[PDB]
């Protein structure tokens, strides 16, 4: 039992480090996604494209 | 008095030999009873897993 969950407790730890640089980087591209995406929701919503 | 004297030496005789069985049968008890809590061991690591 303590075996299994220091091992547990190990693999949570590298997981928030790795998964943490992948939210990194996953960011860095949904902060040039923004522009686009924020165009397409404003023509949504007035109408008549723009 | 003879006859007494030879229950007495029979029943540590076989006082001896039940003993024996005794612990033979609680060995593999124990040895058993080992086994499946190592199975438990096992599976309660996996599930945390």
């Amino acid at each position: 039992r303590a075996q299994a969950s220091g091992e547990v407790a190990q693999t949570l730890t590298q997981a928030d480090q790795q998964l943490s640089a992948q939210g990194d980087q996953v960011r860095s591209g949904l902060e040039s996604s923004v522009d686009g995406l924020s165009a397409k929701l404003a023509s949504r919503i007035l109408g008549v494209d723009v | 008095l003879a006859d007494a004297d030879a229950m007495h030496a029979k029943a540590l005789a076989d006082a001896k030999a039940e003993s024996e069985k005794v612990t033979e049968e609680a060995k593999q008890d124990s040895e058993r009873i080992a086994a499946q809590l190592s199975e438990q061991a096992g599976s309660e690591a996996e599930r945390i897993k």
